[PDB]
Order: structure tokens, then C-alpha cells, then sequence
């Protein structure tokens, strides 16, 4: 039933914010919290992002957090700032310098008794807690650092729920940054170990999207954000909207999911204009539509979940989903029988009349996370920066098991790609 | 005296349900509050309809019935449906986690938590009875709590009620509607862990219902309403011998003794004649003669088989409406002539008959055209274990990889116990390829 | 014959009872060795993310020598 | 064979 949301860090907390932005307005929820929507399918099941405060006002079952409070006061200056609990603004000062130890261990673990006292006042509110989705980037230190922290310290506390992450992939085309190869492979090693399910929100894709697919002459955070809030809004359609296929997390894991460690996702998004059902269908299944950096037509897929939204023919949906599958038997895993599945929602998103949100686990994922180790491994050879992590005593040897781990999950993608029926 | 109590396990099994005793009640005459202005017994009853439907004070007929499902979304539009007055509530009773489609969790986590409430209610329902006969229990083969929790209730069942007779409709998986990718390892825990529990079992295979909806329907992308009322026609027609009673009736219990050669082969094929429009039913009446030849045509086959190439154990024929005894007798004769239909040397070729003058109805907005006379075929073929060939390659392609298996694992099943479902299904189709060879 | 007819009917009895008695005991075995199964799952859980509780402090008190100095 | 007094 219930989802609690956190958000972390300065792009988990921007993301975070549209996407409320965004399904609020989905579901007919104005910034101040009450209702003015036309349809009932809105409030069917709102529960599952919202509590219903007195005075019949819908409020984000949502945490907000950060080191440094430069973010949070421009959401709680946003638009929707006041539709947030306030009491669920939680905030350091002491802040990290882009340092994932400091997230991790040091400045973040003196304010994460803070963050998990506020998870337990809104857990301990729902009637049916299903689980946890998470909001933050893998580049920068207090997203990356304390949200994996975070994950950790919510874990063995409700080890039987489900923990999801919307996990933003760093890229050099879009932060000068240079110790987010560090960042990112060192909080990877805890997501494999510690998420049910993870989608791969990847720069150098949304990036690359913006430039060569909606020619902008010079691509903005907001742009970027733009498509993530399209993307988040289309992979949690199942879950807000009363419907058959994978209404729950764990019921989206559980088809998703073939091994506990191969949970990352590479989700699309159609039409990526920012027009046909066979169109969709093609395109939520092309490269350029993908939101992580990687050629699907260079691996197979072990799994996809594929969401239609808008006034369509289901038949037409069904006829041009099995074209795809036969057309291209060849990239879907012969060991895994009827791996693709396909919700249909008759709510359109906002502005378009019908989109295709896709959610793939295939072994090309193995692509992003080699161009990880790629930018890891030519830094660590040298032992550059280490005095950043050290510093805030942590150990190198920690590096190499992050390093190590983070290869054995490219090896596991590319055994099961190589996997064959009898 | 011969009551059956109906147990609707999990979202296909209650919703089957729904279509199912909304049908009976425009059947019996029974009003969505209960009431039957055609019953004189107030109070009270010794009436066919009563095996079925229990009687208050107050003139209302209530079902004999429980639905159960571990999440009350499903069971909560009953609640407030229709038929919300034909229930008392102690009968609709859920949870608020389901079984996420894991055997696991509804044979155990979430099952066990709700499995002593639920027997206390069926508990309940069988002190009504003068003589229970036993029970039947809808559910489906792919979700969690169709496969888990019924699995645990008809093991339940067995030590608090022994052998009292324990029928199943259970939904057999398609691909046009699946909603799991792990439902062939239900399919085949629930399978395994219910066959020494169950002593018949009606297979409804989705894919055969999708495509007859399709066809005969002409119903573009059939929903589960669309499959359901035409899914309720069938059970209809196998419960009418328990429901109605006239001279050429023959009692569901006579033909399960015909058609069930050895305990494991319990699981009967069904095929259903006519499934015809109104468009197409209108001026076109079909005979006795006419309905009995679709039976043998597989495309109105209930499970995807092909009896051809199989041998045949036992043939029932199921009629109700405008039949007489003198026209089945020469419709028979006919496919007696102008089919082969073979039959394993060690059975008889005979076709055992019954019929109920009450003819078919139909449900309002329905799909179906009302007839005049309809007929279910209940076979016992070899060709039905096509049926588990299928879902047995399904299963052996994902576990050979142990694909999927930690979400079981967790939960806190074992391997073993998979090896052992999966070689228990092994030896029926070994078991169903025995019968079928001949004698020395 | 009438010793006979005794011996069939309470044949039906000890077989009907010891059906009973199997499936009353096979449940019980399995839905045991469950639970302990899935407690022993949530244990070893529970004890990896409590290690890194313990590595966690073993990097806040190796900080704490550094800064000192 | 359907055969009723
Ligand atoms: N014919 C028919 N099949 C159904 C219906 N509802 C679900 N199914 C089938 O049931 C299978 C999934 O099992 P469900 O019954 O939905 O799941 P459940 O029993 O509620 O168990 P959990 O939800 O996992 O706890 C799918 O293969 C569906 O095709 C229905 O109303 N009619
Ligand atoms: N898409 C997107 N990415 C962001 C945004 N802000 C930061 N990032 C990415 O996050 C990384 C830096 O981490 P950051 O969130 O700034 O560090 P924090 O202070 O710990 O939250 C860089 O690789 C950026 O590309 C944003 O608003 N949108
Ligand atoms: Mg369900
Ligand atoms: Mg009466």
C-alpha cells in the first residue's frame, strides 16, 4: 500500500521535487495539498504517495534531506515547497566537499540518527508499508555517500521491505567533477549488496538526449530533470494507478528480478519529442529513447516491464508488443520465458495524448558500469585523490573490494548473456 | 442433505466467483438481496437449490460460500457490489499484504497468518449442513495465493474434514494475460502439493478462453469479465446435477466415478457447446444433434490438448435445456460412426449421459446468446497431459538456471522442494502415458 | 464372513485415519522447517548490515587518530 | 444410453 519517499543531496532533492511536481498534478494535488481533479481513478489509490492530513489535505509522504541547505530552501521556495511536510526538512551544515566518506561515514553519520527518526514517525503511520523509493546522484558525496548510508540504516530496520533507488549515473559531459568515478563505484558496491531495485538514471544519456535528440543549443539541469520526471512518472504508473500489472514494488521485483545482484534497470521514455502505437512501440525499444547510456542490441534482455499511457487500442498494444518480441527473438533470453510484460493506463501524462514509459533489465547495462570502472580504474592506478577518502579514515583496501565487486557484477551480466537452453 | 461449500481463493478465484453466483442467483430466481419469491419454504428447505444456498428467517438465500484472498482490493468490490446484500461479511474475508505472486508467501508468510481464521469460517459453514458432501475450490494456478494458500487450505482441509470430496477449478496460465513471469513454478508447486489432496480437478486453460472469445465471440481483446461469464457457463453446467434434478439427471458424483480410472488421473477435460452470439444465434437454432458434434471439435476445448492424439479413458455428456433422451441417443450414434475416438482396451466405449431440462441463461450485458439447449463434455484423455508438458518446459527452462528461485529461497523454501514438485509432475505424465498403452 | 466384514470396514478406518495422520505431520514438518528457514534468511541479514555498523566505527575512531597528531 | 417408471 504505502511508499515512503527520501530524497537526498542537491540531485536527488531536485529530482525528488519535480517528480512530486509532477504526479501531484497527475492526481489533481495543488501545491497547497487539496484536491481539484475531475476523475476518481486519481484518488483511487493516492494513498500510496500521500497522507491524508486534516482538513482533507494530501501531504508527500516524502523526506527531504541534505549537508548543505542550499537546495532544500529553494524547494521549500519551489512552487510545491509547502505541500511538504515541513518537519521532514532535515538538513546538515557541516556539509561534503563532493566526499563520499564524508557521506558515508563521517559528516553524514552524526545527522542520519536525525533522518531515521523522521522515517520511523511516517513508517509507523502506514497502514501496509511496502517499501522505500530513493531519490539522489552516485557523483557527488552527500546523495551518493549518506543515501547509501541511509539504505543501510533503514535495512536492518525493515529488512523485509522493499528498497528501491532512482540512482542518478555521474558523466564527465556534465560535471568537471573528478572524483565522481570514486563516488559512484564505491556507492555501487553498497547498491548491489543493499537494493531490491534500482533504476540507472544515466547523465551522458540525458545529456546526449537533450543535445543530439531535442537540439538544445545548450542543455540546462532543469532540461535534464525534465525527461527524469517524465521517466519517474512513467515507472510509477503500475503503482498509483489502479491496475493489474506490477501495482506493487514487490510484485515489480519479483518479475524484474531474476537475481538478487542483477536488480539495475535501463528505463525509456517515448515519444522523447518534449504519432502511432507501433511508433511507441519501436521507439521505447531504440537507443537514442534509452535513459542510460547503453545499446540494448549489444546484450539480451533478461526482463522488461513496458507501460503504455493514454486513450489506445489494447489490441493494437498487444499485436505490436508480440511484433517486437518476435521480430527481435534473438535479444530476449530463451531461459526466461515470457519476460515482457505490458500495462496499459488510460490517464495520459500531462500534455501528451499517449507516451510509452519502457523498464528493461538487460546485460547491456554492463556497458554503463564498464565506462564506470574505466574512469575508476585509470584514477586508482595512480592513487590519486585517496587522500580526500583517507583522510576521513577510511582504507584503500575498501576501494579495491568496491573495485573488485563492481567487476564481478559485469562478469554475472555477461554469464547469464552467454547462457544458452539446452 | 448433500450440500457443497464453494471456497474462491485469491483475485481469478473470487472474481470467478462472482460471475459464478451471480449466474446461479438468475438461475434459481434469486434476487441480489437474497429473497426467492418462487421458494414457499421459509426458513427452511430440502430443495436441490438448497445444496448451494443456505435460508434465514428473513426469506434470504445465502450462499454457501467463502472468499478469501490475502489483499482486499479484489474482495472489497464484492463487499460493495451487487451482491454485497447476498453475503453475510464473515464470508468475505482478507488480508492486506498479498502473496506478491510467490507460492511462498501464500503457502507460508502471509498464509499462515489468516489460514486458522479462514477454517474457522468454513468450520462455520459446515455446521449448516444435514450432510455435507464436500467442497469445491476456485483457483488460480499462476498467482501467489491461488497456488500458496490454496495448497496450505487443501492440506488444512484433508486433516479437519479427511476424505470428504475436494474439487478444483483451478486457471491454468496464458501468456495473453499473464501477470508473472515465475507462474509456471506455481503451476507446478501447487500442482504437487495438492494432487494427493484433491480428488478431481477441472483445468481451465486461459489461452483456450481467450481464443474462443476471440472466435466465437468475436470480442477483439477479451478482458476477465469477458472470460469469466463465459468460464461461469461451464462450471454452471458441471454443478447443474448438484443444483437441479429431474428423472434424466445424473448426480455429479456419478460421473467423477466414471471418470477418474485411478487417484492421480483426476483431471477430466471440459468442452462447451454452443458459445455463440446473438447476432449469429438469431433464426439459427441448434439441435441436440448439433451442439453434441461441437463437443469433439477442439477449438471448443477448455485446455489446449489435442485428443486425437491421445486415447480416451471415459466420456460424460453434461445437457441441460430442450433435450430427450431419443435425439441424444442418435446424436451419438452419429459421432459413434463418423469419428473414431479411441478408447484404451482396458475401459468401456459407452458415453454416460445426464440431462437438466432447466435450460442455459445467460447474465444481462452478456456476450452469450441465450439458447435453448447447451451441453458440457467431461473426457478423460491422455491428451490433457499436453497441458502439463507445456508448463513443465516453462518450469525446467528458468530452474535450470535457477532463475527467479531466491525470491522462493527467501521466503524460505528450498531447492529440494522444487526437484521434488517437479519430479512428482515427472511421473503423471509418466503415470498418464502408462494408461494409455495397451494390455498383454 | 462376518469376521471379514469387521476387518474391511476397520481397514477403512486405519486408512482414512492414517491419511490424516500423514498430512497433519508432513504439514507440521514443513511449515517448520520454514519458518526456521526464512528466521535464519532475516538472521544473516541482520548480521552483515551490523558488521558494517562495526566498520563503520573502525573508520570514525581510525579518523580520530589522524586528526589528533 | 439415456434410458425413466
Ligand atoms: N479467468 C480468469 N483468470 C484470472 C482472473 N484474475 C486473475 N487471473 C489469472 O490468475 C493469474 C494470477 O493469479 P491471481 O489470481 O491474479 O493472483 P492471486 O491469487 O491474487 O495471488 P497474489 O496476488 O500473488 O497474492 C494470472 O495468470 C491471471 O491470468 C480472472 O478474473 N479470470
Ligand atoms: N540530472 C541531474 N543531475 C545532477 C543534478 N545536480 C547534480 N547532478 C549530478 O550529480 C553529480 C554531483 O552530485 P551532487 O548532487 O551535486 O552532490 P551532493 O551535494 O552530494 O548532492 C554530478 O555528476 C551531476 O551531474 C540535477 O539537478 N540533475
Ligand atoms: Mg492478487
Ligand atoms: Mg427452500
Amino acid at each position: 500500500r504505502e511508499i515512503v519517499h527520501i530524497q537526498a543531496g542537491q540531485c536527488g532533492n531536485q529530482i525528488g521535487a519535480k517528480f512530486w511536481e509532477v504526479i501531484s498534478d497527475e492526481h489533481g494535488i495543488d501545491p497547497t495539498g487539496s484536491y481539484h481533479g475531475d476523475s476518481d481513478l486519481q484518488l483511487e489509490r493516492i494513498n500510496v504517495y500521500y497522507n491524508e492530513a486534516t482538513g482533507n489535505k494530501y501531504v508527500p509522504r516524502a523526506i527531504l534531506v541534505d549537508l548543505e541547505p542550499g537546495t532544500m530552501d529553494s524547494v521549500r521556495s519551489g512552487p510545491f515547497g509547502q505541500i511538504f511536510r515541513p518537519d521532514n526538512f532535515v538538513f546538515g551544515q557541516s556539509g561534503a566537499g563532493n566526499n563520499w566518506a564524508k557521506g558515508h561515514y563521517t559528516e553524514g553519520a552524526e545527522l542520519v540518527d536525525s533522518v531515521l527518526d523522521v522515517v520511523r514517525k511516517e513508517s509507523e503511520s502506514c497502514d501496509c508499508l511496502q517499501g522505500f523509493q530513493l531519490t539522489h546522484s552516485l557523483g557527488g558525496g552527500t546523495g551518493s555517500g549518506m543515501g547509501t548510508l541511509l539504505i543501510s540504516k533503514i535495512r536492518e530496520e525493515y529488512p523485509d521491505r522493499i528498497m528501491n533507488t532512482f540512482s542518478v549515473m555521474p558523466s564527465p559531459k556534465v560535471s568537471d567533477t573528478v572524483v565522481e568515478p570514486y563516488n559512484a563505484t564505491l556507492s555501487v558496491h553498497q547498491l548491489v549488496e543493499n537494493t531490491d531495485e534500482t533504476y540507472c538514471i544515466d547523465n551522458e544519456a540525458l545529456y546526449d538526449i537533450c543535445f543530439r535528440t531535442l537540439k538544445l543549443t545548450t542543455p540546462t539541469y532543469g532540461d535534464l530533470n525534465h525527461l527524469v520526471s517524465a521517466t519517474m512518472s512513467g515507472v510509477t504508473t503500475c503503482l498509483r494507478f489502479p491496475g493489474q500489472l506490477n501495482a506493487d514494488l514487490r510484485k515489480l521485483a519479483v518479475n524484474m528480478v531474476p537475481f538478487p545482484r542483477l536488480h539495475f534497470f535501463m528505463p525509456g521514455f517515448a515519444p522523447l519529442t518534449s504519432l502511432t502505437v507501433p511508433e511507441l512501440t519501436q521507439q521505447m525499444f531504440d537507443s537514442k529513447n534509452m535513459m542510460a547510456a547503453c545499446d540494448p542490441r549489444h546484450g539480451r534482455y533478461l526482463t522488461v516491464a513496458a507501460i503504455f499511457r493514454g486513450r489506445m487500442s489494447m489490441k493494437e498494444v498487444d499485436e505490436q508488443m508480440l511484433n517486437v518480441q518476435n521480430k527481435n527473438s534473438s535479444y530476449f533470453v530463451e531461459w526466461i520465458p515470457n519476460n515482457v510484460k505490458t500495462a496499459v493506463c488510460d490517464i495520459p501524462p500531462r500534455g501528451l495524448k499517449m507516451s510509452a514509459t519502457f523498464i528493461g533489465n538487460s546485460t547491456a547495462i554492463q556497458e554503463l558500469f564498464k565506462r564506470i570502472s574505466e574512469q575508476f580504474t585509470a584514477m586508482f592506478r595512480r592513487k590519486a585523490f585517496l587522500h580526500w577518502y583517507t583522510g576521513e579514515g577510511m582504507d584503500e583496501m575498501e576501494f579495491t573490494e568496491a573495485e573488485s565487486n563492481m567487476n564481478d557484477l559485469v562478469s554475472e551480466y555477461q554469464q547469464y548473456q552467454d547462457a544458452t537452453a539446452d | 442433505m448433500r450440500e457443497c461449500i464453494s471456497i474462491h481463493v485469491g483475485q481469478a478465484g473470487v472474481q470467478i466467483g462472482n460471475a459464478c453466483w451471480e449466474l446461479y442467483c438468475l438461475e434459481h430466481g434469486i434476487q441480489p438481496d437474497g429473497q426467492m419469491p418462487s421458494d414457499k419454504t421459509i426458513g427452511g428447505g430440502d430443495d436441490s437449490f438448497n445444496t448451494f444456498f443456505s435460508e434465514t428467517g428473513a426469506g434470504k438465500h445465502v450462499p454457501r460460500a467463502v472468499f478469501v484472498d490475502l489483499e482486499p482490493t479484489v474482495i472489497d468490490e464484492v463487499r460493495t457490489g451487487t451482491y454485497r446484500q447476498l453475503f453475510h461479511p464473515e464470508q468475505l474475508i482478507t488480508g492486506k499484504e498479498d502473496a506478491a505472486n510467490n507460492y511462498a508467501r501464500g503457502h507460508y508468510t502471509i498464509g499462515k497468518e489468516i489460514i486458522d481464521l479462514v477454517l474457522d469460517r468454513i468450520r462455520k459453514l459446515a455446521d449448516q449442513c444435514t450432510g455435507l458432501q464436500g467442497f469445491l475450490v476456485f483457483h488460480s494456478f499462476g498467482g501467489g495465493t491461488g497456488s500458496g494458500f490454496t495448497s496450505l487450505l487443501m492440506e488444512r482441509l484433508s486433516v479437519d474434514y479427511g476424505k470428504k470430496s475436494k474439487l478444483e477449478f483451478s486457471i491454468y496460465p496464458a501468456p495473453q494475460v499473464s501477470t508473472a513471469v515465475v507462474e509456471p513454478y506455481n503451476s507446478i508447486l501447487t500442482t504437487h502439493t495438492t494432487l494427493e489432496h484433491s480428488d478431481c480437478a477441472f483445468m481451465v486453460d486461459n489461452e483456450a478462453i481467450y481464443d474462443i472469445c476471440r472466435r466465437n465471440l468475436d470480442i477483439e481483446r477479451p478482458t476477465y469479465t469477458n472470460l469469466n461469464r463465459l468460464i461461469s457457463q461451464i462450471v454452471s453446467s458441471i454443478t447443474a446435477s448438484l443444483r437441479f434434478d429431474g428423472a434424466l439427471n445424473v448426480d455429479l458424483t456419478e460421473f467423477q466415478t466414471n471418470l477418474v480410472p485411478y487417484p492421480r488421473i483426476h483431471f477430466p477435460l471440459a468442452t462447451y457447446a454452443p458459445v455463440i452470439s446473438a447476432e449469429k444465434a438469431y433464426h439459427e437454432q441448434l439441435s441436440v444433434a448439433e451442439i453434441t458434434n461441437a463437443c469433439f471439435e477442439p477449438a471448443n476445448q477448455m485446455v489446449k490438448c489435442d485428443p486425437r492424439h491421445g486415447k480416451y479413458m471415459a466420456c460424460c455428456l453434461l445437457y441441460r435445456g430442450d433435450v430427450v433422451p431419443k435425439d441424444v441417443n442418435a446424436a451419438i450414434a452419429t459421432i459413434k460412426t463418423k469419428r473414431s475416438i479411441q478408447f484404451v482396451d482396458w475401459c468401456p466405449t459407452g458415453f454416460k449421459v445426464g440431462i437438466n431440462y432447466q435450460p442455459p441463461t445467460v447474465v444481462p450485458g452478456g456476450d452469450l446468446a441465450k439458447v435453448q439447449r447447451a451441453v458440457c463434455m467431461l473426457s478423460n484423455t491422455t491428451a490433457i497431459a499436453e497441458a502439463w508438458a507445456r508448463l513443465d518446459h516453462k518450469f525446467d527452462l528458468m530452474y535450470a538456471k535457477r532463475a527467479f528461485v531466491h525470491w522462493y529461497v527467501g521466503e524460505g523454501m528450498e531447492e529440494g522442494e522444487f526437484s521434488e514438485a517437479r519430479e512428482d509432475m515427472a511421473a503423471l505424465e509418466k503415470d498418464y502415458e502408462e494408461v494409455g498403452v495397451d494390455s498383454v | 464372513k462376518r469376521e471379514h466384514e469387521r476387518e474391511v470396514i476397520q481397514k477403512a478406518i486405519e486408512e482414512n485415519n492414517n491419511f490424516i495422520k500423514m498430512a497433519k505431520e508432513k504439514l507440521a514438518q514443513k511449515m517448520e522447517s520454514n519458518k526456521e528457514n526464512r528466521e535464519a534468511h532475516l538472521a544473516a541479514m541482520l548480521e552483515r548490515l551490523q558488521e558494517k555498523d562495526k566498520h563503520a566505527e573502525e573508520v570514525r575512531k581510525n579518523k580520530e587518530l589522524k586528526e589528533e597528531a | 444410453x439415456v434410458x425413466x417408471x
